[PDB]
RNA sequence: GCCCGGAUAGCUCAGUCGGUAGAGCAGGGGAUUGAAAAUCCCCGUGUCCUUGGUUCGAUUCCGAGUCCGGGCACCA
RNA sequence: AAUUGAAGAGUUUGAUCAUGGCUCAGAUUGAACGCUGGCGGCAGGCCUAACACAUGCAAGUCGAACGGUAACAGGAAGAAGCUUGCUUCUUUGCUGACGAGUGGCGGACGGGUGAGUAAUGUCUGGGAAACUGCCUGAUGGAGGGGGAUAACUACUGGAAACGGUAGCUAAUACCGCAUAACGUCGCAAGACCAAAGAGGGGGACCUUCGGGCCUCUUGCCAUCGGAUGUGCCCAGAUGGGAUUAGCUAGUAGGUGGGGUAACGGCUCACCUAGGCGACGAUCCCUAGCUGGUCUGAGAGGAUGACCAGCCACACUGGAACUGAGACACGGUCCAGACUCCUACGGGAGGCAGCAGUGGGGAAUAUUGCACAAUGGGCGCAAGCCUGAUGCAGCCAUGCCGCGUGUAUGAAGAAGGCCUUCGGGUUGUAAAGUACUUUCAGCGGGGAGGAAGGGAGUAAAGUUAAUACCUUUGCUCAUUGACGUUACCCGCAGAAGAAGCACCGGCUAACUCCGUGCCAGCAGCCGCGGUAAUACGGAGGGUGCAAGCGUUAAUCGGAAUUACUGGGCGUAAAGCGCACGCAGGCGGUUUGUUAAGUCAGAUGUGAAAUCCCCGGGCUCAACCUGGGAACUGCAUCUGAUACUGGCAA
């Protein structure tokens, strides 16, 4: 399909990230009510980006919820994500696809070690941008408590390369503009005029061989298969064969459908973020974490040696020294994969706060380049981060 | 209701016309009453090109047989005197 | 679709001389003949019935270069004839085009042959043909386009035939490369030791 | 029942396979066999000799 | 079904309003034939009879009878009162 | 995507609710019978699936993945 | 010219001959799976769940039937800015055209599936108690009026779907009157029965200035035909089980009434007591059928996917309506079940149409392009609609064609393998070398499928008419989805293009190393319990080839269901014996019948498919011309020896 995407803004991917509980949902709902009473049509409610029971039951988010909106500046794409301590794999899901972040800070918590590895998968995802909005400034007045608050946001964020110092945090009340509030909707429609300021449209290299991240599989009843990406390089349209690269026995397929959340577009090129439609596969044999690409130019690569930087339990990383044979989980921005820590010579257990370098042998083959950063996630911590030097 | 049209046989690419009489109302390959003559679309020069047994042809005229103007047009093409 | 292989080692399976590598040397005479099909040449088999009912049917094949589905379609085609299809058959067999072009000096070798035709090089009645296996009618003639004219392989090939027999059934005119069909073989016209009989039989289960 | 062909298999209880005919005379019983190349139940360790029963792929080394 | 061929089915409907009126009245001088065949007024029926002819007839050539039935309504019902009569 | 039961000597499996891994069959020897089986007698041959800790010591308590079986939720 | 057509082997036993099963060699397939993988041509592609299905499309057209015009482009009056005719632009159905509606026509065609149905069906051949829109031949008519309704307005219900009330107006919509005949009814007499008009052109005449009036085209009404399709009847044929032997009471027939287009238990009322059954009725199970396809020497057996014919079905069950025709796939209503929407009162939907999805499964495709050709619908026509169809995509699925190269090359090498370590083999194979370049790949040329049609043009029919319409030539611009086409040219370079099964006997082709009745092999008999031509690997060889194998299934071999063409003293088997009904068969003669039989003829046996002789794609498969055949059935005319009937 209904009413075909009508080529007028140039693209940006967007979303919230931070702390259980601090109002990111409602903040989503919040943004595009005040972008509703400014331009275009959107202002979905609390009962419509969430969608499981599981959800609006305790007041969660277990599935990356997305919404669309465009200022009259660029278009965008936000990605709402989850909070909660076990659902840190479904917000480095949505991490692949924001080309900017956007942190939710409650005004009552404020920085916090949750909302620090919100953070820090921020930088190992690639993403260069973080407005912070503080939520719930209509609940508080001691400006000297808040002030240290919001320094403390900049910092932590300095701390981890985003330049905070200079990152403009955005101050309202998310609660009254969803309802209707002429007041805090500003507050609201700060982060979205700093959002056509602080993050302008990056580099789309659309002339690249095209490669594209396995988000999430959504099988469309009477249509068959989509999968769903943001083009990471390359172009695609109806009338061009990919194949599904990656874990399994590598198969292929061919683009037979692009939609812009319902708008239809003819030709999704780089940093466009949609679902992609397959022809004759099923929902078993693809699966979350693949990769799909030209036909044939990227080859099932298994091992790597990386450059990581290991973190300390002050760091976020473990608390004791780990020996050879450590098997932690490995986010390539979608590809959770476990692999073998092969120690060099100098190193027999790795000390909370290391500055070294292993060798990693997956246990799935996937899409492999020099430069890849991917952090480390074990026990509900992240306990590592690391970049791509030699790919074997 | 008598017709005298085209049939559409051969192969791919090659057609063929086997002009016949049938109903109006069967299908482009369906039920006839006869098959009279024929026609060959590539035959541009050769030793049989086009066949149209126009006697009985004219029978059928006579009982109301509704020529289509692609027929009238090989009638055109086999003339009395030409 | 070629045998595309060591075509000196048919020769020693089957005993019996092929002309696979007639070429320019007369007689091959370097490759242990008769004695040697392949490893354990020495052994001086039982060579039963069905063996020498199947030996026959190969022979002939490894001689026009046919494959078992084609040659068995030639076999249909040799029932349906009238007169005997023994002889039929082997007027097939000769009437293949690649054949023709071997009795006529062009292709010194059956293969070289199969290749000229393949290369739309030779033409019948000015129409190039590039189906090796084209079925030749009586009456005809042959020649060589202009372009692939004694292109330096044709001339070396062509003086083979001119030290063979040089059969009845046709003739060559070889002022450009010229030939001439007439009507066609003849059992005790073509190859005068050949026993088709065998093949016949096979053929019947 | 259906006997398991090659040397070595890979079956854990649930191990989806797929049947062809054909009796093995030596078991009493047995009308059936099991499919190697085909699901769960895949190819025999190293054979080079007739690869396409028994499933072995060509070897790339 | 929602088509644009749907007139047909209401034109139908229109048609039908129409038939079931004009079929309903030429049943009735039928059976008022009976009534009066029963009765034994060999007169009445043929004045019946004389009447409802034009009625009959005319249903026939308006493509509603089929031109054969109406005669054979005249025909039988005629053996009757001649026969009556 | 979420929630469960499981991966234990060659095989089949019990044991925990922090105490240094067991049972049947197995395999071999003896006793034995015109021969064999059997029976009795002796023992783990274990990375307790992998990985880190809390700890004097972790199968254990947990936190997290890997694989297997089963169930449920979201529908570009 | 038209079927020139028939193979066996292995296995019981110490050994043989028999009998006799089991198995194999071949061809084939809507094929599936493993392996490998170059192109093209022509075909095929849900046989499993008649399971459920989002979206798009699959059936519309005519203003030359009518009231109208909501829009878009003109014309007109006028208005506005200002380049006072350059623009803006309000009125206006007056032209070109055309939504929404009335009406005519098509929607019953074509496309899809095989659930049901064992006979209400199908095929063959006859037969009469039938009907037939559109096409068409012949004969005639085509007079004169009336009353409504939708659209359109106003109000109003319902969330919507969907209506309701009061007025407006039309016709090729409806309805009388009139008028009727070789039309209907009837013995005749008599009685009664139809309707539609519009459009083009035009000199004179007439203009209440709509138009009348003339001509031309088409249509309307009645009737008899023809042709066509459809409906019905009868006879034969049309699976397995008798461990289903009796079944039926609107059932079998009659008299009268009704009903259908049409005869009839099709339906009634009464009477008669019968009707069917061993030459298989009922009953159960299974199943679409046929021309055909597969195998086969044939006779038969099996099967009947694609093409085509016929039948039935269209969510399940039921009924009826309109209509020439349906008891109707994109029609109505009702009940039910399952989804869907809801303001919860109440509604909407039907992919067994093309695609596609979920799911079932061993397994089967693209949410492609065009209406150019052909055909169908409508229309005067141009055109409008067409998931028919024409192509294209995808899959080696089948069939067929071709390539992956040729010549040369004896150190008769290396490496591998075997060895009697003598050597042989791998092997002219490779290297090297001299040639070539099909199909791919890239850059250029280039058919045919296209006939018509449209405008103008001239002539010819017709006409009062150099007008209009029809017909025949001419010209311009063109109409190709396929399509970066078939084919042709150049280019560089052996350059991108070889696997798979098997090697004991059957059944084409061998040795060694390693494992030791372990691992395993296998179609049949079997091998392996330290020497394997049988297992696993290596070398060589054999077969087949862009395919090779395995599995499943049909036939064959199987003269192991024997009509062609088997047996019964003991191999499996003569009822224990006799009597005898139905049934089958029958000595000899004459005459006759001509039923069986034989010949000849004609009707028919749909076409295609198979066969013979040819033509056209570079050939081939494939398409295709004619012929033969379709082994049969019906009727007539003769023969009448033989069999049967009849008479002695
Ligand atoms: N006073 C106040 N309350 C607010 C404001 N914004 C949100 N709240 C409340 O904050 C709560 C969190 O809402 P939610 O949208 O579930 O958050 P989340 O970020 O999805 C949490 P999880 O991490 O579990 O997925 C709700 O109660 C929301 O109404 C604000 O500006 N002011």
């Amino acid at each position: 399909s209904k009413e075909k995407f009508e080529r007028t803004k140039p693209h940006v991917n967007v979303g919230t990230i931070g702390h259980v509980d601090h109002g990111k949902t409602t903040l989503t709902a919040a943004i595009t009510t005040v972008l509703a009473k400014t331009y275009g049509g959107a202002a979905r409610a609390f009962d419509q980006i969430d969608n499981a029971p599981e959800e609006k039951a305790r007041g969660i988010t277990i599935n990356t919820s997305h919404v669309e909106y465009d200022t009259p500046t660029r278009h965008y794409a936000h990605v709402d994500c989850p909070g909660h301590a076990d659902y840190v794999k479904n917000m480095i899901t949505g991490a692949a696809q924001m080309d900017g972040a956007i942190l939710v800070v409650a005004a009552t918590d404020g920085p916090m070690p949750q909302t620090r590895e919100h953070i820090l998968l921020g930088r190992q995802v690639g993403v260069p941008y973080i407005i912070v909005f503080l939520n719930k400034c209509d609940m508080v007045d001691d400006e000297e408590l808040l002030e240290l608050v919001e320094m403390e946001v900049r910092e932590l964020l300095s701390q981890y390369d985003f330049p905070g110092d200079d990152t403009p945090i955005v101050r309202g009340s998310a609660l009254k503009a969803l309802e209707g509030d002429a007041e805090w909707e500003a507050k609201i429609l700060e982060l979205a005029g700093f959002l056509d300021s602080y993050i302008p449209e990056p580099e789309r290299a659309i002339d690249k061989p095209f490669l594209l991240p396995i988000e999430d599989v959504f099988s469309i009843s009477g249509r068959g298969t989509v999968v769903t990406g943001r083009v990471e390089r390359g172009i695609i349209k109806v009338g061009e064969e990919v194949e599904i690269v990656g874990i399994k026995e590598t198969q292929k397929s061919t683009c037979t459908g692009v939609e812009m959340f319902r708008k239809l577009l003819d030709e999704g090129r780089a940093g466009e973020n949609v679902g992609v439609l397959l022809r004759g596969i099923k929902r078993e044999e693809i699966e979350r974490g693949q990769v799909l690409a030209k036909p044939g130019t990227i080859k099932p690569h298994t091992k790597f040696e990386s450059e990581v930087y290991i973190l300390s339990k002050d760091e976020g990383g473990r608390h004791t020294p780990f020996f050879k044979g450590y098997r932690p989980q490995f986010y390539f921005r979608t590809t959770d994969v476990t692999g073998t820590i092969e120690l060099p010579e100098g190193v027999e257990m790795v000390m909370p706060g290391d500055n070294i370098k292993m060798v990693v042998t997956l246990i799935h083959p996937i899409a492999m380049d020099d430069g890849l950063r991917f952090a480390i996630r074990e026990g509900g911590r992240t306990v590592g981060a690391g970049v791509v030097a030699k790919v074997l | 209701m008598v017709t005298i049209r085209l049939a559409r046989h051969g192969a791919k690419k090659r057609p063929f016309y086997q002009v016949v009489v049938a109903d109006s109302r069967n299908a482009r390959n369906g039920r006839f009453i006869e098959r009279v003559g024929f026609f060959n679309p590539i035959a541009s020069e050769k030793e049989e090109g086009t066949r149209l047994d126009l006697d009985r042809i004219a029978h059928w005229v006579g009982q109301g047989a509704t020529i289509s103007d692609r027929v009238a047009a090989l009638i055109k093409e086999v003339n009395k005197a030409a | 679709a070629r045998y595309l292989g060591p075509k000196l080692k048919l020769s020693r399976r089957e005993g019996t001389d092929l002309f696979l590598k007639s070429g320019v040397r007369a007689i091959d005479t370097k490759c242990k003949i008769e004695q040697a099909p392949g490893q354990h040449g020495a052994r001086k088999p039982r060579l039963s019935d069905y063996g020498v009912q199947l030996r026959e049917k190969q022979k002939v094949r490894r001689i026009y270069g046919v494959l078992e589905r084609q040659f068995r379609n030639y076999y249909k085609e040799a029932a349906r004839l009238k007169g005997n299809t023994g002889e039929n058959l082997l007027a097939l067999l000769e009437g293949r085009l690649d054949n023709v072009v071997y009795r006529m000096g062009f292709g010194a070798t059956r293969a070289e042959a199969r290749q000229l035709v393949s290369h739309k090089a030779i033409m019948v009645n000015g129409r190039v043909v590039n189906i090796a296996s084209y079925q030749v009618s009586p009456n005809d003639v042959v020649s060589i386009r202009e372009k692939a004219k004694k292109q330096s392989r044709v001339k070396a090939a062509l003086e083979l035939a001119e030290q063979r027999e040089k059969p009845t059934w046709l003739e060559v005119d070889a002022g450009k490369m010229e030939g001439t069909f007439k009507r066609k073989p003849e059992r005790s016209d073509l190859s005068a030791d050949i026993n088709e009989h065998l093949i016949v039989e096979l053929y019947s289960k | 029942t259906s006997y398991i062909g090659g040397e070595g298999h890979n079956l854990q209880e649930h191990s989806v396979i797929l049947i062809r005919g054909g009796r093995v005379k030596d078991l009493p019983g047995v009308r059936y066999h099991t499919v190697r190349g085909a699901l769960d139940c895949s190819g025999v360790k190293d054979r080079k000799q007739a690869r396409s029963k028994y499933g072995v792929k060509r070897p790339k080394a | 079904n929602i088509k644009s061929a749907k007139k047909r089915a209401i034109q139908s409907e229109k048609a039908r309003k129409h038939n079931a009126s004009r079929r309903s009245m030429m049943r009735t001088f039928i059976k008022k034939v009976y009534a009066a065949i029963e009765a034994g007024d060999k007169a009445a029926a043929q004045k019946a009879f004389n009447e409802m002819q034009p009625i009959v007839d005319r249903q026939a050539a308006k493509g509603l009878i089929h031109k054969n039935k109406a005669a054979r309504h005249k025909a039988n019902l005629t053996a009757q009162i001649n026969k009556l009569a």
